[PDB]
């Protein structure tokens, strides 16, 4: 029956990509920018 | 840095400067109270906080206080 | 430029750090009548030397507790403590006592640097100083 | 009395006895001082990128490992190795996307603490940014390659165990 | 409405007393009070005014918003508990499970903590999964969050900053670790502490009560 | 007089007990605030504040000493009492698998005797989990008069040893050379304490329980077995029993001793009759342990040139006569330490509280599993009410051990006395000891705990090959495997030939079961033990990280310098620098009276659930064995839900649900144990100011109607807010646990 993710739905394709960047792939970057926004010096 | 302030009901004990852990206090000649002292705070730099001075206060309310202001490396108590 | 033979101590992990030497360092020199054991302020028992000895330590209040066991523990007293604050250049800048004498006693030339003739109920109430900056203490009037 | 009279296995850091650390065997003995002082961190004279390379290399390599074994794909080979080798690849890439940024957000005019220049730590070799930067580029490129290289010989493990048992001189 | 009604009423009404009781206190005495007569120069949020006068502790009109929210949070969570049985045992059909044993405590643990806990706890067991799996992991992990909160609740600070200088000591003193803190590690504030730990509190009260809220309701009457 | 050590004054005065604070010299101020009032009974047993001179304070002691034995005493007494008046033993000696033990019958007040439930034969009672008969049983008890007659001579003991106390204090009272005497007290607490008690006890065993429990196991009835003066009297009845018996005592003194192998046994298992151990086999332990402890006590000098001097020995253990990976103790060693442990009676007090309540566990450890007393392992009430109750006392003893080896750095550590020894180099590098401390809590909170999450993870994603259990990823613990068949194979017909049995059954070896029940069978150690000790080993961490921390930084820290100067027991130092709240050592064992109630709770619910799924259960005619809970801790104590589910919500049915039965007073202290939990977190998180300034309004309130009072209404101080929660924190949680355990043994068996 479900062997795997699926969706029933529009775009299907679209939260198998959106879920990493939103995740895992685009974090690590924000985490860096925003630890360079408070760490740099006057 | 935190700022000491020592006001008119002082009375010149001594007792502030005797319990600062860091001197940041120091007794100045006053002729504003029988004992001819009062209290001064200018390496307040060197103020941690700690507030022993306003715990060593006799009067009431106390004629010291310590306001908590920006910390710095000093006043945090870091020996890092 | 200090004069004095370090105490004899073993080491200990309570002792300098890098901020020691990238901020700042503290010396208090003391002279005693004999060889003798104190307590450290970072841990641990050391010995002083009979003659003048000087011990680096990272605060300001870890000389001033050192002085403090030096002038209460010890019979006869040693009072003749120097502290000096070490700079990362090299720069040392005598800092206790102050004056020369000893913030407990009174000099005549010290001057005012912390009083405010009020009597602490009468502060100016924080509705006024609000967008100004100062805050209730840093002011000068009496309300 | 006894403080500093009698010579002892442990003594003060460099000599100093007001500095916050010991000499004990695991910092100061000969066989530690020469396994250490010989890793690619404090190995005297490399240039950065070099020390970071073989850090890299040897990381990625062992990095594989844990995924292949345990991991969600670890009922099957083929997907073993390749989740090991992706992990390998993202904690690489995390890890030198943080030495960057440490080179990035230290090193701004004088450093504070150990990156400073009065600084007298022996264990931070890398005083300017331009070694920081140059080691997180070896780092990243020693340890993607080292990663690659532990997935193909997990990859051809049946090659290799057939020429590691003489199988190919049939 | 009868007997069982009546009492976690007046216990509604204890709960908003106290609550208002914290409130009013702390704001009434905000300006000042006998034990800090200048609390007003001090700011709204400050730790304390020292160990000496026997203590100052919690003394900020701050801490009573702080001291309120945990008596705000039981008041609110008696309110809900008795609306969550009351409309249990009308929707199940024996009203008569919260009529004779909403009158006794232990009713209440048992009749409603313990008994509408059955399917959420099984959620996920050694047997399977059901769809209430994820209601039963947010119901572990609000336990989580709200123990984790005494952490902050209980220990004060200066443990940990004696700990934290302890790790400064080993940071520096390890090879290989080329790190170093731009920003100096601390402990923790007081103030900072206060509030963590109440967010923690808060987050996993709610998180819990949120999660067997629908899963004993969403399983009995799916 | 026969020493010439005594010569005490302190006259017994009577006016001297209507001025409270008489020891403390601002306690006999005058109250004037409340505060004096809790201050009365913070420091009224701290002699050593009250005077300066360490003789003064040892004549204290020791008669705070004598009055203590004889409050114990009086509590022996009681138990006896209770035994030989109020309770069932002689129907449970007749039936002691039937019959409940119930040693407390409650008066007929409102709703009150329901608590009186049906104990086998019509005894009306509570059913008693003290294991006091299992005891009086093994000790050769058999009638109620011979637990009165215990009893009078309990009380009789009781009197004279307030005797002693006050003869040793207001009359006769000892110098302070005779208390520094450590090699004498060693001498005779390990010869004539220990030795000759436990000589006294098997020559107990041998001529009076022995018999009594030979003829209990063959099956006569208790009041038809002889008293123990005749098994001490005619040889004729005792040769019947034991055919050594008829040899005298010749074959000791010509050194026969094979000719005794009938009654010193060294089997080594259980008894089938009873389930306890083997009672030949007891008395033989005893008598090797009485020529090992006398034997013993003649090690150090006392007066007559051969022996040990403790101050050479510990002078000389120092580099360069050290094995040489242990010579980083330095040349001076454990030089100051005879003089800081005769001179300190903190540091004393602190090596003795570590050994009690580590003695206390390792007692809780062993009497589950080597069950010492006939059927003990089959009530399981008991099996369980012991274990805990002597982790509880072992827990609390190990945090009062690290609380006295602070008050011993703050008070009575010099550091001029110890230069460059073991004390002064372990203070001068505690900042490596706590953060390794550090680094090991957190590498075995991570693999432990944060195992158990993934556990959690893994099985509401319904992916059960991913968890850590015996059917996923397995987590063996080889080692303890491999001892447990180290320790079945030992016992063979080998390296133990002597023994017949394993030393317990829970190593290996077969099953005992008495009554049906099982006493015991060994204890399989799978992924789910490997994780619950792993969960031990963390706990036991974290608790040695606090109470460590306090007592190495309880002198000066990096923050406070002046730590000792600030005292032991101190609310902080302001909140400057940061805020320095709960530096002392004190809130240290403040912290870790917590992280000690986190570890020893664990502790027992991890033997709860293991014996009750694992070992306690049903034997069958056939052998099968149906266990209580079914053998459901290997696949559901391995998950956080497993342990909410399965072990406290299922096993809190019989404490729940027994409101109208007997066992209803255990459900009233179960909610009660919540009540007081919860109370104590009004004084853990909120402080001290808020109190006192809602105590103003009160007062103003007061004072309107004229109602004020001299006293003046102060709140609870800081440390004393922090002791009043951290007492009923653990207080309401332990009577909760207790209640649980126990309502949940007495419903099911
Ligand atoms: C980088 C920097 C650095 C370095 C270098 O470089 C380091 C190092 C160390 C060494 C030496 C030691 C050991 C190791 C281990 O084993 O353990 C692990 C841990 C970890 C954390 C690990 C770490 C690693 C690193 C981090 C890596 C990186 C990663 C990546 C980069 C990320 C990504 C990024 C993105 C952007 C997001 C440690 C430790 C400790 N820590 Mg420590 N670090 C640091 C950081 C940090 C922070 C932030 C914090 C907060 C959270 C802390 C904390 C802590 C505590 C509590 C403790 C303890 O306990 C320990 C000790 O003391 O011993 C004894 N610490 N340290
Ligand atoms: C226990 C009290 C409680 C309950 C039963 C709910 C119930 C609900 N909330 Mg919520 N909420 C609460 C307290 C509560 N809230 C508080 C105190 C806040 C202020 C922070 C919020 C802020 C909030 C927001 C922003 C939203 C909701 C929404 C919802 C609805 C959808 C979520 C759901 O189906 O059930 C599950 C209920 C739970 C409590 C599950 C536990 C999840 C934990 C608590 C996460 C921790 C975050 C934080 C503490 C609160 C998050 C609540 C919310 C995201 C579920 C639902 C009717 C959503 C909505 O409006 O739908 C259109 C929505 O967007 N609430
Ligand atoms: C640890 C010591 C201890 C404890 C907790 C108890 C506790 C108790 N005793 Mg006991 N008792 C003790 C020592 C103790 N006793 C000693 C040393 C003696 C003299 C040998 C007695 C002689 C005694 C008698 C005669 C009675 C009690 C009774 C009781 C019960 C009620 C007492 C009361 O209501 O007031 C109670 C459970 C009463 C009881 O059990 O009612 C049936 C009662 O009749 N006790
Ligand atoms: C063989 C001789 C002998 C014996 C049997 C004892 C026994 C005892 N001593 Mg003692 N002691 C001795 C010699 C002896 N001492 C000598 C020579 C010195 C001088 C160095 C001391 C100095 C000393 C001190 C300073 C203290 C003790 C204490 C104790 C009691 C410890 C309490 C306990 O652990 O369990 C308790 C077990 C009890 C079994 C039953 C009571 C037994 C009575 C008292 C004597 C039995 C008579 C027996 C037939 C002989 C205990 C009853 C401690 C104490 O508690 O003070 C009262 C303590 O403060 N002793
Ligand atoms: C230390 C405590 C203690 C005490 C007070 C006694 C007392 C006694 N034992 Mg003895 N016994 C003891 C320990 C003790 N025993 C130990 C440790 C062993 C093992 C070797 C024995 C083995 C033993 C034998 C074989 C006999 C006694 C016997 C006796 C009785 C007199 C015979 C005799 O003294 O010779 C006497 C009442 C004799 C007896 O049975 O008299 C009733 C007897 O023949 N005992
Ligand atoms: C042999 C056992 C033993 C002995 C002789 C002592 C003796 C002492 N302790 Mg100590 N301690 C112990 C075990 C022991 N402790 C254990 C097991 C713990 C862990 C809980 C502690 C933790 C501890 C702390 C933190 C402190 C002491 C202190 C003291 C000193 C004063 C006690 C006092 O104020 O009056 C008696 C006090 C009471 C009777 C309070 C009773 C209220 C309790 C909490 C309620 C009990 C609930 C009930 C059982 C149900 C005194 C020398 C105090 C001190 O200042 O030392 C110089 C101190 O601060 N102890
Ligand atoms: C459930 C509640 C809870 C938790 C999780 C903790 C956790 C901790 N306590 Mg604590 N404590 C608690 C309750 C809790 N406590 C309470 C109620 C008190 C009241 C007295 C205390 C008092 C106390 C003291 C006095 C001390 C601690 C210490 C510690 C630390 C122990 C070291 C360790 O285990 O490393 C492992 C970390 C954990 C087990 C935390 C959970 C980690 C989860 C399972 C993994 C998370 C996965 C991943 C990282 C998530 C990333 C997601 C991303 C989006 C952020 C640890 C972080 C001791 C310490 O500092 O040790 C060095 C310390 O001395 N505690
Ligand atoms: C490594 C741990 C170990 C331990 C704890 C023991 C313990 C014991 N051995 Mg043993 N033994 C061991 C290793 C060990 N053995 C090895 C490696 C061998 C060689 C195969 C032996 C061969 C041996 C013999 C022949 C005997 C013992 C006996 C004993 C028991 C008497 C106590 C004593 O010797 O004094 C004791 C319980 C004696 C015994 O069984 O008690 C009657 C005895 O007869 N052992
Ligand atoms: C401390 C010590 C130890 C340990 C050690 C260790 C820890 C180990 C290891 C190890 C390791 C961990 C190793 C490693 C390695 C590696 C390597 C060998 C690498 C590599 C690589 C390569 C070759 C790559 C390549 C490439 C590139 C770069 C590019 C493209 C792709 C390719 C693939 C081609 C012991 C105790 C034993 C003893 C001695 C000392
Ligand atoms: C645990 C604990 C600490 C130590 C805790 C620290 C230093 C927190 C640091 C842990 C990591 C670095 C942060 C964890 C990150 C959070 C999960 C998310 C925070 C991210 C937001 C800030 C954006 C204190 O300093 C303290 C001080 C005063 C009273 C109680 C306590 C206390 O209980
Ligand atoms: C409630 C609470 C108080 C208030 C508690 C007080 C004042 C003690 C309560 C004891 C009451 C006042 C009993 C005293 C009454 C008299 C002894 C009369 C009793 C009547 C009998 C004689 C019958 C604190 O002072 C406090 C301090 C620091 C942290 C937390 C807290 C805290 O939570
Ligand atoms: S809040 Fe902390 S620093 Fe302030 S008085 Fe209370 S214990 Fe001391
Ligand atoms: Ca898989
Ligand atoms: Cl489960």
């Amino acid at each position: 029956d479900a062997t795997q993710l699926e969706g029933a739905y529009a775009a299907a394709w679209l939260p198998w990509i959106m879920i990493p960047m939103i995740t895992y792939i685009l974090p690590f970057p924000i985490f860096a920018i925003a630890f360079l926004w408070i760490e740099r010096e006057g | 840095s935190h700022s000491v302030k020592i006001y008119d009901t002082c009375i010149g004990c001594t007792q502030c400067v005797r319990a600062c852990p860091t001197d940041v206090l120091e007794m100045v000649p006053w002729d504003g109270c029988r004992a001819g002292q009062i209290a001064a705070s200018p390496r307040t730099e060197d103020c941690v906080g700690c507030k022993r001075c306003e715990t060593a206060c006799p009067t009431d309310f106390l004629s010291i206080r310590v306001y908590l202001g920006a910390e710095t490396s000093r006043s945090m108590g870091l020996a890092y | 430029a200090l004069t004095g033979s370090m105490p004899k101590f073993g080491g200990s992990t309570g002792g300098l750090l890098t901020a020691a030497f990238v901020e700042e360092r503290y010396a208090i020199t003391w002279t005693s009548s004999k060889e003798q054991v104190f307590e450290m302020p970072t841990g641990g028992a050391a010995t002083m030397n009979e003659g003048e000895n000087l011990l680096e330590l990272a605060r300001k209040e870890q000389c001033l507790a050192l002085g403090a066991q030096l002038r209460t523990k010890f019979k006869p007293k040693i009072t003749d403590y120097k502290i000096y604050r070490i700079f990362p250049n090299g720069e040392t800048t005598f800092i206790h006592p102050a004056d020369g004498v000893f913030p407990e006693k009174v000099n005549e030339g010290r001057g005012y640097s912390g009083k405010k003739d009020r009597r602490i109920g009468e502060n100016p109430n924080p509705a006024t100083i609000k967008f100004s900056g100062q805050n209730t203490f840093e002011t000068d009037m009496k309300s | 009395s006894d403080a500093y009279i009698s010579d002892d296995p442990i003594q003060p850091y460099q000599g100093n006895p007001q500095l916050g650390n010991l000499a004990t065997p695991i910092n100061s003995s000969n066989l530690a001082k020469a396994f250490i002082n010989n890793l690619p961190a404090y190995r005297p004279g490399l240039t950065p990128f070099l020390r970071g390379l073989e850090i890299g290399m040897a990381h990625g390599y062992f990095l594989v490992g844990p995924e292949v074994v345990f991991g969600p794909l670890k009922e099957g080979s083929h997907g073993a190795n390749l989740s090991g080798l992706i992990t390998a690849i993202y904690i690489t890439v995390s890890a030198c996307l943080g030495i960057s940024i440490f080179a990035l957000a230290t090193f701004q005019g004088d450093p504070r603490g150990t990156y400073n220049s009065h600084s007298r730590d022996r264990l931070r070799p890398l005083r300017k940014k331009e070694d920081w930067y140059q080691l997180s580029g070896g780092i990243l490129m020693g340890s993607l390659g080292g990663a690659i290289f532990a997935y193909a010989l997990l990859e051809n493990f049946e090659l290799l165990d057939s020429i590691l048992r003489g199988a190919v001189n049939v | 409405i009868g007997p069982g009604d009546f009492l976690v009423h007046h216990a509604i009404a204890l709960g908003l007393h106290v609550t208002t009781l914290i409130l009013v206190k702390g704001a009434l005495d905000a300006r000042g009070s006998k034990l800090m007569p200048d609390k007003k120069d001090f700011g709204y949020a400050f730790p304390c005014d020292g160990p000496g006068r026997g203590g100052t502790c919690d003394i900020s009109a701050w801490d009573s918003v702080y001291l309120a929210t945990f008596w705000m949070l039981n008041t609110l969570g008696w309110v809900t508990f008795y609306w969550h049985w009351k409309h249990l045992a009308i929707w199940s059909g024996n009203v008569a499970q919260f009529n004779e044993g909403s009158t006794y405590l232990m009713g209440w643990f048992r009749d409603y903590l313990w008994l509408n806990s059955a399917q959420l706890i099984n959620g996920y067991n050694p047997y399977g999964t059901n769809n209430l799996a994820i209601w039963a992991w947010i119901f572990l992990f609000g336990h989580l969050v709200w123990a984790i909160s005494f952490m902050f609740l209980i220990t004060w600070r200066g443990y940990w900053q004696e700990l934290i200088e302890t790790l400064m000591w080993a940071h520096e003193n390890t090879p290989l670790s080329f790190g170093y803190p731009k920003d100096k590690p601390v402990a923790l504030s007081i103030v900072q502490a206060r509030l963590v730990g109440l967010v923690h509190f808060t987050v996993g009260y709610i998180a819990t009560y949120g999660a067997f809220l629908i899963a004993s309701t969403g399983s009995r009457f799916p | 007089a026969s020493a010439a050590t005594e010569q005490s004054p302190i006259p017994t005065s009577f006016e001297r007990w209507a001025k409270p604070g008489h020891f403390d010299r601002t306690l006999a101020r005058g109250p004037k605030t409340t505060t004096w009032i809790w201050n009365l009974h913070a420091d009224a047993h701290d002699f050593d504040s009250h005077t300066n001179d360490l003789q003064d304070i040892s004549r204290k002691i020791f008669s705070a000493h004598f009055g203590h034995l004889a409050v114990v005493f009086v509590w022996l007494s009681g138990m006896y009492f209770h035994g030989a008046r109020f309770s069932n033993f002689s129907s449970w000696m007749a039936d002691p698998t039937h019959i409940r033990p119930s040693a407390q019958v409650v008066w007929p007040l409102v709703g009150q005797d329901i608590l009186n439930g049906d104990m086998g034969g019509g005894f009306r009672g509570i059913q008693i989990t003290s294991g006091l008969f299992q005891m009086w049983r093994g000790e050769g008890f058999t009638n109620e008069f011979q637990l009165y007659c215990t009893a009078i001579g309990a009380l009789v003991m009781a009197g004279l040893m307030i005797f002693a106390g006050w003869f040793h204090y207001h009359v006769r009272s000892p110098k302070l050379e005779w208390f520094q005497n450590v090699q004498s007290m060693l001498n005779h607490h390990l010869a004539g304490l220990l030795g000759l008690g436990s000589l006294g006890w098997a020559g107990h065993l041998i001529h009076v329980a022995l018999p009594t429990n030979k003829l209990l196991d063959a099956g006569v009835a208790p009041q038809d077995i002889p008293l123990p003066h005749e098994f001490v009297l005619d040889k004729a009845l005792m040769a019947e029993l034991y055919p050594s018996f008829a040899q005298g005592i010749r074959p000791f003194f010509t050194l026969n001793w094979a000719t005794y192998s009938d009654f010193l046994t060294f089997n080594g298992g259980l008894n089938p009759v009873t389930g306890g151990l083997w009672m030949t086999d007891i008395a033989h332990h005893h008598v090797a342990i009485a020529v090992l402890f006398i034997f013993a006590g003649h090690m150090y000098r006392t007066n007559w040139g051969i022996g040990h001097s403790i101050r050479t020995m510990l002078e000389d253990a120092r580099h360069p006569k050290m094995l040489p990976f242990l010579s980083f103790i330095g040349p001076v060693g454990h030089r100051g330490l005879f003089e800081v442990l005769t001179t300190s009676w903190h540091a004393q007090l602190s090596i003795n509280l570590a050994m009690m309540g580590s003695l206390s566990i390792i007692v809780a450890q062993h009497m589950y599993s080597m069950p010492p007393y006939p059927y003990l392992a089959t009530d399981y009430g008991t099996v369980t009410s012991l274990f805990t109750h002597h982790m509880w006392i072992g827990g609390f003893l190990i945090v009062g051990a690290a609380a006295h080896a602070g008050i011993f750095m703050v008070r009575d550590y010099d550091p001029a006395e110890n230069v460059n020894n073991v004390l002064d180099r372990v203070l001068r590098h505690r900042d490596a000891i706590i953060s390794h401390l550090v680094w090991v809590c957190q590498f075995l909170g991570f693999h432990s705990f944060a195992m158990y999450c993934h556990n959690d993870t893994m099985r509401a994603f319904g992916r059960p090959q991913d968890m850590f259990s015996d059917t996923g990823i397995q987590l063996q613990p080889i080692f303890a495997q491999w001892v447990q068949h180290i320790q079945t194979m030992a016992v063979g017909s080998t390296t133990a030939p002597g023994v017949a049995s394993p030393a317990s059954y829970a190593f290996g070896g077969g099953l005992v079961a008495v009554g049906g029940k099982v006493a015991m069978m060994p204890i399989s150690l799978g992924t789910a033990d490997f994780l619950i000790h792993h969960i031990h080993a963390f706990t036991i961490h974290v608790t040695v990280l606090v109470l460590l921390k306090g007592v190495l930084f309880a002198r000066n820290s990096r923050l406070i310098p002046d730590k000792s100067e600030l005292g032991f027991r101190f609310p902080c130092d302001g909140p400057g620098r940061g805020g320095t709240c709960q530096v002392s050592a004190w809130d240290h064992v403040f912290l870790g009276l917590f992280w000690m109630y986190n570890s020893i709770a664990m502790v027992i619910f991890h033997f709860f659930w293991k014996m009750q799924s694992d070992v306690w259960g049903a034997v069958d005619a056939n052998g099968t064995v149906s266990h209580i809970t079914g053998g459901n801790f290997a696949q559901s104590s391995i998950t956080i839900n497993g342990w909410l589910r399965d072990f406290l919500w299922a096993q809190a049915t019989q404490v729940i649900s027994s409101y109208g039965s007997a066992l209803s007073a255990y459900g009233l202290m179960f909610l009660a144990g919540h009540f007081v939990f919860a109370f104590s977190l009004m004084f853990l998180f909120s402080g001290r100011g808020y109190w006192q300034e809602l105590i103003e309004s009160i007062v103003w309130a007061h004072n309107k109607l004229r109602i004020t009072t001299a006293i003046q209404p102060r709140a609870l101080s800081i440390t004393q807010g922090r002791a009043v929660g951290a007492a009923h924190y653990l207080l309401g949680s332990i009577v909760t646990t207790w209640a649980f355990f126990l309502a949940r043994m007495a419903a099911i068996g």
